[PDB]
């Protein structure tokens, strides 16, 4: 990175005189394709001799089927945990009077057949399948893997249902703040909610109310920038894509593993059965059974590890939904860079995008600062804020937004005398009475 | 590297080793070098393949046929005249003979925009002799041009014999003799791995030689173009 | 006793309705009499390889004849040859000393295997051998049968050497007449009727056909049946056997292209030998069978989900019961055919997942109903830019959260589990 | 208690399958090693014994691998439980939904076989009522904002209330602070701010 | 720093085991490929190598 020396000093402070509202996107995988592989069909489809031979190996692939079924169920559990955070389907009022904020780009679009937002449609377009439809299929899956006992199970919640959950969460957030997450939704004007949020990061709410137009414009421009970025760049959703890709190739590998001899005369089981008598056919069939069972076990182990990873990701996504969308988080960098204000969820194929809104101080000015003020042999400390000076006069300012004020007995509190505090400076503390 | 042979007194028609197949794109008219010989003796000792591919048809003739030191018709046509007859010296014995469809290459007299790139792949292996072929309408008469085209199989023969050498048959005294303006190309085939792009119709549109350069090897490893 | 839920069970698949055979239309029998009544079998070093193709071969009669002392098939079983189809066949005939009949088998070695005649390691074919002492042996010694004993280097498999160049093991290259360290490569056998078993001559013929790598030409006398498409059947095209549904395709097969393979090295298309037409291959429908049931004590009726198949097929199997095909309540969900459940427009909270947003519940008379699950109760928050809802009261809630912390500590003894008190 | 029961059942099932795997031939003449030894001599018994050894070793490998994966998920669960004990039992969490639904008050641990049970005590607002509200109050050309709470009216009079439990109070200079004039705040309403002095 | 050391150790141990596993016959005549190749012809060297 770039070298940077901070102008540190034992009586110097930098205080931001401005701010920016930054909206940043965070993509999290939530689920993955529910693939089921049939033991007997894969190792050897519709072959009774091989089926009997495989029956000698015990209960290996009843275990394999159980593992795959567990993964498939866990995918639905992940989606439910992440998105079914809200028990009521809230909807926004027809009038979008939110103080100048307007969420049309993230609110549902009635015109489109799927009640997805504009940004949700962009997200669904950016992610592209790899092998074949898993979906928009009006018929059989129509995939190569399908030929050999491999099937894909549809997710329990349709994409439209995920979009409905996302819309309910977003409507609750923008019409009720964080109240709907702790009980019944309590309406509040959005500007007042933003005042709450500003007060939550240490800036007084008069800062919001006196900059409402600017703050609304900044938020709208940030949303516009997000949509423009999604439209333009291609590798934005790589994470989600990666998941898909990995699964795809794994399946492909498994399927390709049916072309291996494993030391037999031929990889095709029908050829072995046609060309060779049962006694000698058993040796070749056993070689094939060993190879294919090993391949399937490798596949299932890889899938279990990947499912554990995806479940960790889904737990993180659910925590983010609870703490960044359903409330305001004081955890640093948990809901984006800056001071978290609010987050909005969007649904993406097999995952969730979070639009984290953050307050970022913008234009810092240098001031001389002191830890306390001496008035009449008494040491005054700011109640909430910091002492600054332009160079000749001393003021009290909130520490996150330069707003100088006359140092008065209401601004500060007294404790002790001048003789103990290091760096104390004499100045007059004005008494309003 | 592809060897270039000047087809003619100056008979640049030696017996060349048949190491793992041959590629035979050439540019000329009248078919000059119509026939080919493939064997390990090529002097009637063994049933040396004699393919003809004349203007009429490919008269495959695997027989223990005697090939003279200079088995050429010696026709100084357009200098159509004949001098002697040694293309078919004698057939002491034979093993097999097949006759294909009476086709006709574009050997007929035509230069224009030279469209007689009759690119052939003669491969002998595992008791088989294969004649993959294609015709490309090129525009340049200079050395082999730039472009891509997949060669379709043309004949497949289960001969079963062993061959370790080949030769080309020329149908074409020495005082003031005009050297024939004909030449052909001999390229050798070796074991390599190729990544072939079967397009929607099932035709190879492109290929990657997996050992040409590091980039091609990367393409081959990733299975992408 | 089964709890409420949906449980997977043995898959389902459509069995073939009939079988199909499509072989080339050829009747001429292969010249097996010629190679088995060759007046004089060639020498071992001059072993003669006759071709056999474009004919119909009935190996049953050859296998049934008892005149053959040895009849061993390596990559194939002799009984099955009558139902296989091949590209071309090499019938290699010769005569050898009986003892060498073991050097003939693949993977062997010896002077015969290193100078005159060598088989491949991966040989697939059939070796036939019968004693011909009375046919080709004389009291004075039928020296017409020779073998190559001297050669500079070992010959490659299926290689024939006829040159009479005088080899010289101990250097000193001579030519013509023999001499020091150099002798005639070919040595004649002492085939006489007085000779004992093994030394007496044996007529041997080996069939070393290739398999399924080219348009098949010669194969067994089993009549091709008629071609039926758009149905799950068993197909056998030139010996390539399988099961699935046939259908026309717009493929472009080269004149020498017969089969269309799949990424898994499976044939997804074929060319009918009798009619040069391309015919698509697709495995007929299969899938998993799930059973939806409330608590067995709540009731004993169930629904069945055939997942991954449009229900129209099911009337058109493996699960061993076809009773429910009566239908009248079949429901085609995006997750498969649901049988035994009533579709309803009403939406309720999910009870038993089916997939694609469909859930099944056992409700009032009593019956299992399939419905689109309801995400929750609709609610329009009374939002306005000057209205606020403030709670005038509160509730103290106590909820439970259960987290696993540890699992049973287990240890295994390698030798005990694998080898129970066994030293071997 | 489905989760603890599920882990117990999974472990029991894995052990049962591992033991059952000892009945399988794996291609040998029999699944009983002693029978193979007694029926055949060493040179032919070795092939069958190797078949059994391969099968049993594969069974052990599968069991140990699935045990490792289950141990990984159980360790994740135990880490979550430890974090919950630290943040919900040893303190108060502002993290939403981390220690139950509602505003977290406290939590109590209880031990369960192979697990922990947290009784999360939370505060949930119960009976909401409507009020007209304003971001600020204009008094003398000065905008007053509540120090902590919101301005609410019941139709005629304005009060300031803590913004989580209705408890109206008179707007005074001790309840509010001044910032600027009334020309810039959107939605400001004129009302009187009562000075206690 | 045991937590760190453990990691290192584990990796090393695993690698060691892997390398040591090259000294096992697995039922073959010997654990050295070169010995099998130099002692046996392809037909049986194939079984041992398998
Ligand atoms: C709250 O503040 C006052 C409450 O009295 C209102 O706004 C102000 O209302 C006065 C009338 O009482 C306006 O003064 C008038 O101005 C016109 C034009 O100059 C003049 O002809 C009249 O004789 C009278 O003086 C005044 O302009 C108006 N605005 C301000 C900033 O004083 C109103 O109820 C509320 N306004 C705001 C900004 O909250
Ligand atoms: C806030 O909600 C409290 C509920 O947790 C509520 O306490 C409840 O108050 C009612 C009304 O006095 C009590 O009901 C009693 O009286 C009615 C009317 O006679 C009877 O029908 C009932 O059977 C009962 O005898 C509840 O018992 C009481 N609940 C508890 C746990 O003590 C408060 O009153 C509410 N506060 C406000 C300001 O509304
Ligand atoms: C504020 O810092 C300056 C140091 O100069 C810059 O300070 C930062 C704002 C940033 O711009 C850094 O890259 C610089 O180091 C302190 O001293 C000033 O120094 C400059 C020259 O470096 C001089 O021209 C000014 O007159 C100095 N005084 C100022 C700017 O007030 C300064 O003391 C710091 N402010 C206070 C109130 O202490
Ligand atoms: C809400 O924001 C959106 C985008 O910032 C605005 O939508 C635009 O509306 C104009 C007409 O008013 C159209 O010409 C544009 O094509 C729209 N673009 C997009 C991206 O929406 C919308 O006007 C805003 N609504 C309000 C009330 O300001
Ligand atoms: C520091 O702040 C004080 C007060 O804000 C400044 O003093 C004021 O300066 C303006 C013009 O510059 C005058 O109109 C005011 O009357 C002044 N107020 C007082 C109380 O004197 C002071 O100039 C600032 N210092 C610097 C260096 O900018
Ligand atoms: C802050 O740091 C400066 C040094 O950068 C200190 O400067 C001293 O100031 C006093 C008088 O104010 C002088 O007598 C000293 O000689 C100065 N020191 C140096 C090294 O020049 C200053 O005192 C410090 N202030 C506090 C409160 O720590
Ligand atoms: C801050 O004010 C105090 C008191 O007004 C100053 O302390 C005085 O310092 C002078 C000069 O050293 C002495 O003569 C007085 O006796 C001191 N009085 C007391 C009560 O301490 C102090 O010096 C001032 N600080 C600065 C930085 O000037
Ligand atoms: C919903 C659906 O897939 N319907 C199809 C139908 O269109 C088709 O005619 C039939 C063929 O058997 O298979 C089923
Ligand atoms: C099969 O019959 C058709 C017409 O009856 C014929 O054209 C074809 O040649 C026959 N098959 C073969 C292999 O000749
Ligand atoms: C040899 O010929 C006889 C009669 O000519 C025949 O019966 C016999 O089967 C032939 N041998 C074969 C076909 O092997
Ligand atoms: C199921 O119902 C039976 C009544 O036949 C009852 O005895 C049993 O306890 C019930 N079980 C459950 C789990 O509800
Ligand atoms: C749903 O209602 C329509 C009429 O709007 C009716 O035709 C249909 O039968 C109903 N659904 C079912 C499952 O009967």
């Amino acid at each position: 990175g770039a070298e940077n020396s901070v102008a540190y000093s034992n009586n110097s402070i930098a205080i931001p005189t401005n701010f920016t509202i930054s909206v940043t996107t965070e993509i999290l995988p939530v689920s993955m394709t529910k693939t089921s592989v049939d033991c007997t069909m894969y190792i050897c489809g519709d072959s009774t001799e091989c089926s009997n031979l495989l029956l000698q190996y015990g209960s290996f692939c009843t275990q394999l089927n159980r593992a795959l079924t567990g993964i498939a169920v866990e995918q639905d559990k992940n989606t439910q945990e992440v998105f079914a955070q809200v028990k009521q389907i809230y909807k926004t009022p027809p009038i979008k009077d939110f103080g100048g904020f307007n969420f049309s780009q993230i609110l549902p679009d009635p015109s489109k057949p799927s009640k997805r937002s504009f940004i949700e449609d962009l997200l669904f377009n950016k992610v592209t399948l790899a092998d074949a439809g898993f979906d928009i299929a009006a018929r059989d899956l129509i995939c190569a893997q399908k030929f050999n006992g491999l099937t894909v199970l549809p997710p329990l919640l349709t994409d439209e249902m995920i979009a409905q959950y996302t819309s309910a969460l977003l409507a609750g957030t923008i019409t009720s703040g964080w109240t709907f997450g702790a009980g019944a939704a309590l309406q509040i004007p959005f500007a007042m909610q933003m005042a709450y949020r500003f007060n939550g990061i240490g800036v007084t709410q008069n800062v919001l109310y006196e900059n409402q137009k600017l703050i609304a414009n900044q938020f709208n421009s940030a949303i516009g920038k997000i949509q423009d970025s999604l439209s333009s760049t291609a590798s934005a959703l790589g994470k989600l894509q990666d998941v898909v890709n990995q699964n795809a190739q794994a399946l492909n590998t498994l399927v390709k593993q049916l072309s291996s001899n494993f030391g037999a005369i031929s990889s095709v089981l029908n050829d072995i059965l046609s060309r060779l008598d049962p006694p000698e056919a058993e040796v070749q069939i056993d070689r094939l059974i060993t190879g294919r069972l090993q391949s399937l076990q490798t596949y299932v182990t890889q899938q279990l590890i990947r499912a554990a990873e995806i479940r960790a990701s889904a737990n993180l996504a659910a925590t983010k939904m609870s703490e960044c969308v359903l409330g305001q988080s004081k955890r640093v960098d948990f809901c984006g860079k800056g001071y978290h204000l609010m987050s909005f969820p969007q649904s993406a194929p097999h995952g969730v995008v979070f639009l984290h809104v953050t307050y970022v101080p913008a234009q810092e000015k240098n001031f001389t600062t002191a830890p306390a003020i001496c008035h009449d042999g008494k040491a005054h400390f700011p109640r909430e804020g910091v002492f600054v000076s332009n160079g000749t006069h001393w003021f009290v300012t909130q520490r996150n937004f330069y707003e100088p004020q006359i140092i008065t007995t209401d601004n500060t509190f007294v404790s002790g005398n001048c003789d103990v505090v290091i760096g104390i400076v004499n100045n007059t503390v004005y008494d309003p009475l | 590297n592809v060897t270039w042979f000047h087809a003619i007194k100056r008979f640049d028609n030696p017996v060349l080793p048949f190491n793992d197949g041959v590629y035979f794109a050439s540019t000329e008219k009248s078919n000059i070098i119509r026939g080919w010989i493939f064997g390990t003796t090529l002097d009637s000792k063994t049933q040396s393949l004699l393919i003809v591919n004349n203007a009429t048809n490919v008269v495959i003739k695997v027989c223990e046929f005697q090939f003279c030191n200079d088995p050429f018709l010696g026709v100084y046509y357009h200098k159509w005249m004949e001098s002697e007859f040694r293309v078919y010296s004698s057939a002491n014995n034979c093993t097999f003979e097949y006759v294909s469809q009476p086709f006709l290459m574009d050997l007929e007299g035509k230069q224009g925009n030279f469209k007689n790139l009759r690119e052939f792949v003669f491969k002998n292996i595992d008791g088989y002799f294969k004649i993959y072929s294609k015709h490309t309408p090129i525009n340049l008469v200079r050395d082999l041009p730039q472009g891509f085209s997949a060669l379709e199989p043309l004949v497949d023969l289960p001969i079963g014999i062993n061959i370790t050498r080949f030769q080309t048959l020329l149908a074409l005294s020495s005082s003031g003799w005009t050297a024939g303006a004909a030449a052909y190309y001999v390229g050798y085939l070796q074991p390599r791995t190729f990544l072939l792009k079967y397009n929607e119709n099932g035709t190879i549109t492109d290929a990657v030689d997996c050992a040409l350069d590091p980039l091609s090897e990367t393409k081959c490893t990733l299975k992408s173009f | 006793t089964v709890e409420k839920g949906i449980y997977q069970t043995s898959n389902f698949r459509v069995q073939p309705t009939e079988s199909i055979v499509r072989f080339p239309n050829i009747t001429n029998l292969c010249p097996f009499g010629e190679v088995f009544n060759a007046t004089r079998f060639a020498s071992v070093y001059a072993w003669n390889r006759k071709r056999i193709s474009n004919c119909v071969a009935d190996y049953s009669v050859l296998y049934n004849s008892a005149s053959f002392s040895t009849f061993k098939c390596y990559g194939v079983s002799p009984t099955k040859l009558n139902d296989l189809c091949f590209t071309n066949v090499y019938a290699d005939s010769f005569v050898i000393r009986g003892d060498e009949v073991r050097q003939i088998a693949p993977g062997q070695t010896g002077k015969i295997a290193d100078y005159n005649y060598k088989l491949p390691d991966d040989f697939t074919g059939c070796v036939i051998a019968w004693n011909s002492n009375n046919l080709d042996s004389k009291v004075g010694g039928n020296y017409n049968y020779l073998y190559r004993l001297f050669r500079k280097s070992n010959l490659k498999p299926f290689e024939r050497d006829i040159s009479t160049e005088i080899y010289q093991a101990g250097s000193t290259p001579c030519n013509g007449v023999e001499g020091f360290n150099c002798y005639f490569p070919l040595q004649s056998y002492g085939f006489q009727p007085t000779n004992g078993v093994g030394y007496q001559p044996y007529r041997v013929v080996v069939l070393s056909f290739e398999l399924l790598h080219a348009p098949a030409t010669v194969c067994g006398p089993k009549k091709s049946t008629n071609l039926v498409k758009n149905k799950c059947v068993n197909f056998n095209f030139n010996g390539l056997t399988g099961t699935g549904v046939l259908t026309e395709s717009n493929k472009k097969f080269l004149p020498f292209q017969q089969f269309g393979r799949d990424i898994a090295d499976t044939t997804d298309a074929v060319r009918d030998p009798q009619t040069l037409e391309i015919l698509d291959i697709t495995p007929c429908s299969f899938g998993g069978v799930s059973v939806i049931t409330p608590g067995t004590n709540t009731s004993n009726q169930v629904a069945v989900l055939y997942q991954g198949v449009n229900c129209t097929e099911v009337p058109v199997l493996t699960p061993t019961w076809r009773v429910y095909s009566t239908g009248s309540n079949v429901f085609q969900t995006r997750a498969g055919c649901l049988i035994g459940a009533e579709h309803v427009n009403n939406s309720y909270e999910c009870d038993i997942p089916i997939g694609a947003g469909i859930c099944a519940s056992y409700q009032t008379s009593q019956s299992i109903i399939a419905y689109t699950m309801s995400l929750g109760a609709e609610n329009s928050v009374a939002y306005s830019n000057n209205s606020i809802a403030i709670p005038t009261n509160f509730t103290i809630s106590v909820t439970t959260e259960i987290l696993p912390v540890s699992m049973t500590k287990t240890s295994v003894d390698c030798t005990m589990y694998i080898c129970g008190d066994s030293t071997e």
